[PDB]
């Protein structure tokens, strides 16, 4: 087993001879073969704020890491970093890694107080935003990095110790840990692309943040994974929300096909934005192409129940249970982010508000399912949970309609309850 | 069952487009009436 | 390395064509393949509370689960399941379980409030009782699954890293988890016994929770595990309480007799239910031997010290060896009930008695010890148990003792103690 | 794969017949190998309050740990021990281990309070120096073992573990944990095949793991010294969540940096304990690495945080550093120093009544050498690097002389930012 350099979403050469490094939502980094140097390009999706340029290489870089404050380069065996600021006003710098003998450099990261470099035996230097050393750590061999406005999330990996997530947090000079070392629920990989194989084997592609504040992981299983109330040290769960190789089988007419893949920049309030390759090589090729986007779908569909209704069409009778779950599982992450941090656009009580308006409305097209086949407590149990109190009388109204007249009885019990509760 | 009317009831508790629209559609009926 | 569908005190087929797929403390089942369908057989072990029925398996339904309430099966390859309350009022459903191409399904589990299925993968799936799912989760992939009123027990191996449990709790309102994967003390294993392992490859025979809420786990290792003080997280740790090979050494009186296996049933405060298998097959077969009971002991004796002691010559074992079990077993047994009666309330209405019971024996277990200690003429030996004793009556015999000794120094020794331990 | 016992700092036979067993601040005892028996020879260092004595073998007690209380020993095939003090103020009991069909022994504790003694298989029997036992309990796999007053520190493998380690603390009536199995950083011994012909291979069939010494610090701190040939050591373990393991000192840079820019590899390190800062050694001259009779006496060496380039101290020609090098690898060395020995004073206090003293001595050459960055950064003009190194100055008289060396920089702008984080001081020091 051997370890290469990380970078998200990065691509190898190939037959051809450019190769992008970096791809994450503010832009991407390109890189161009002179048989003697090397032409890096560091183009934006953004417009307004930043300018595009590039430059020269003499050196050989392969790993960087590209977010607004500056560009953190890289340089594999030599142990040469440099650092670019945006800004014209502050001046670059380069400093020279201390390596020992048979070692690399696997991942960096560029937060904006901190600069981490993480080398292939364990050691853990952290810098300043100018280039005074901290400190030097040694931990588990690191295979992945990122960071978002303070926190540092990364992967750890040995051959006898297996994978292990670390979630910290280098303020201005807290340093509360929030998880440090827990194991990670992700399968490893054990043809025409045996040419990505060979430039990663850990199968990782793309690990990253998202815009509110919560981890995510894209595997070599095409399944987007994300982490729940991480702010908890005793409540983390790791909620899968997409299945890349199911939106794929129902946009292909019900069919398996080899054509198209998946491949991920960033998240969103609730959708991907994704560069859909198509053709064999599973990465993107140049020039970019325009990023679609795609919606998340809690993976409780059958492969074989649907073909036996029969663009693929549902019926609304398996339609209804997924969005009861899709809208419980996101206010969790939306009803914290208000309670300890808070809310950074403004606009975010509103769509809060209409969220719960697709909660109850999802549960009566079940509600009423459960009445029409003479159930009485397969009914009963699921108007317990509408804290919405309108849909609550709106229910026994469905009551009579179905004719199960105990059942009436019970929802006026519920809501006498809920009544005197207010009133302390 | 319908929850629609009960839903339209849930949300509640001249127009400077539209007056551009009914200028376009008055303009297309003229060039072409008698 | 194949990943199996795990049940409950399981055997295999065998030669035969006839097997068990569960066992516990209010029934089991077993299943005879006919010509062309399989023929579940339900079948209790109280008859005073139930009714047994049976019928035909129109899939081949492998996995099962058996509690007080009702059963719970399901096939490991397409992936459908049953749920059969053993009232007739409610009714009996069946979800079909979504799967991906190359996975099966590990182990069912039913509660009261809740029903989870945990496949390969990773997946762990929640609904309740009616099919009304709450979740649907990732972790590592899972070999067997344990319910209780309110709290499950899982355990996890990965191909990677694996073997570690985590003992969860499904409340009401929110899963508060207690162990989130912590690494679990119990080994791997290392013709009749060739099918054992081609069918259970970890050798996990029976995990199980007790009737006071503490887990616990028979595997190939062929020692009973209990953990202790689960709740807190700053002192939970795992006491080996019964070697299954050394109470048959030591019924035989000296006699090595490696045809007797054991499998364990359930748990009852002081007493492991057994069935005492005989045979080049280590597991029973048709039709069920009787159950069979053995009080609990610590492994604290020697195989070559009992040897030369029953060499002139049941297993005689001097007081010297005696004691030194029992104060060991009124020491783990003691704390086991203390924190469940100060959280849990009492369940039997005499549970404050049993600690005298205990603790009485506390003290005359270490009495026969404490004599023990000062018989070969060795100070050092006798002091540190006047601390060990509980009681201020214990420390009242404990001077008299030392006084028939002649140790004048060691009388003051325990009476110091009393100045401690009278303040 | 095959388990072997372990003991701290123990040679191999080699090809003769007489090697140690342990080897610590209080003594090396070693035996010699009577071709049926065996004798135990238990030599000190300090002579001048106990005194060297020995005894004949008959089972094998190749397993041992000293210390300053009594003097344990053990058969990793019967299962029998026996405590034998150094005075006449205890006698020498005996007590066999129940072992099992395959079952080995591999590591025995020696405290004041207790007797630890962990099997192969996780059986952690707990006994006292009174000789009773107290709870048999189940944990993985155990190949290294050591302790002090109360605490405990051990090392747990499998085959389907890995390393970890565990700290937890026998106190009165109740035993808690503090790390308990968190995973290891530190390097496994990679055999590759040319090794099966190298003069080591007698060591590393004599040890697998390769730990060649593990120990706690004069002040109560963990530390390891494994294949990797760094001393590790952690910090902050009473935070549950804020430990971390720092690389204090590296053996492969104090060779090339006394040999004077040579690769010769015929000098090794040997560890026996540590000191405040520096480190007591054995320098082992020879073909083989382990010391052999007799023993050199301990010499000391001080520890070097590793900050330096090969590569750019061969453009500066012992090899000489220059002092843009030194300062900034002594505000390193002096701040780690000053974060142990810290937590120890707020929650223990004084071990030997001198702490403060070298407390305040530490923070003044820490605020010292932090001015030689300052007055390189001035000269090249970056003067957001120089206002990034003021918020560091723990003194307030650190902040005073910072102020001359401003001016000598004719940059009026800059000084205005100093002063302000000065007063800046002032309001939160009355809250």
């Amino acid at each position: 087993f051997r370890y290469m350099p990380f970078s998200p979403a990065g691509t190898p050469f190939g037959f051809t001879d450019r190769r992008y490094l970096t791809m994450n939502e503010v832009g991407y980094v390109s890189t161009v073969k002179n048989s003697e140097q090397y032409s890096i390009t560091v183009s934006f999706f953004d417009v307004g704020r930043f300018r595009e340029y590039h430059f020269e290489d003499l050196f050989g870089y392969d790993l960087c890491f590209l977010n607004e404050k500056g560009t953190l380069f890289g340089q594999s065996k030599t142990g040469q970093i440099q650092y670019r600021p945006h800004d014209s006003i502050h001046s670059n710098w380069t400093k020279i890694i201390p390596l020992q003998a048979g070692e690399r450099i696997t991942s960096v990261a560029a937060t904006p107080v901190r600069v981490i470099v993480g080398t292939s035996l364990g050691y853990f230097r952290s810098f300043n935003q100018f280039g005074v050393p901290f400190a030097v750590e040694k931990t588990s061999p690191i295979v992945a990095l990122t960071a978002q406005n303070y926190r540092v999330f990364s992967v750890h990996y040995s051959q006898f110790h297996g994978l292990s997530y670390s979630l910290s947090e280098l303020g201005t000079s807290s340093k509360r840990y929030y998880k440090r070392e827990c194991p990670l629920p992700m399968s490893l990989p054990n043809d025409a692309n045996l040419d990505y194989y060979n430039f990663n084997p850990m199968g990782i592609k793309s690990l990253f943040f998202s815009s509110y504040g919560d981890p995510c992981i894209f595997g070599s299983d095409n399944t987007l994974l994300l982490l729940s109330k991480w702010r908890s040290p005793e409540e983390s769960k790791w909620l899968p929300i997409l299945d890349s190789n199911m939106e794929i089988w129902k946009m292909s007419g019900g069919k398996e096909t080899t054509d198209i893949h998946v491949w991920p920049l960033a998240l969103a309030y609730d959708t991907l934005n994704c560069i859909l390759v198509k053709g064999k090589h599973i990465w993107p090729e140049f020039p970019l192409p325009l990023p679609s986007e795609m919606e998340i779908r809690m993976p409780v569909f059958v492969k074989s129940k649907l073909l036996e209704e029969n663009e693929i069409q549902i019926p609304v009778s398996m339609a209804a249970e997924e969005e009861y779950l899709r809208s419980k599982v996101l206010s969790e992450l939306l009803t914290d982010t208000l309670e300890n941090d808070g809310e950074m656009y403004g606009n975010e009580n509103e769509v809060l508000a209409a969220l719960n308006g697709a909660y109850d409305k999802a549960l009566l097209r079940l509600f009423a399912s459960a009445c029409s086949d003479q159930n009485v407590e397969k009914a009963l149990s699921l108007a317990h949970e509408l804290k919405q109190d309108r849909a609550l009388t709106a229910a026994v109204k469905i009551s009579e309609r179905a004719e199960l007249p105990s059942l009436v009885k019970k929802i006026n019990n519920i809501r006498e309850a809920r009544y005197e509760q207010q009133l302390k | 069952i319908n929850i629609d009317d009960i839903l339209a009831e849930l949300d509640k508790e001249v127009s400077p487009q539209q007056d551009f629209s009914d200028l376009m559609k008055s303009w297309k009926n003229e060039r072409c009436s008698p």
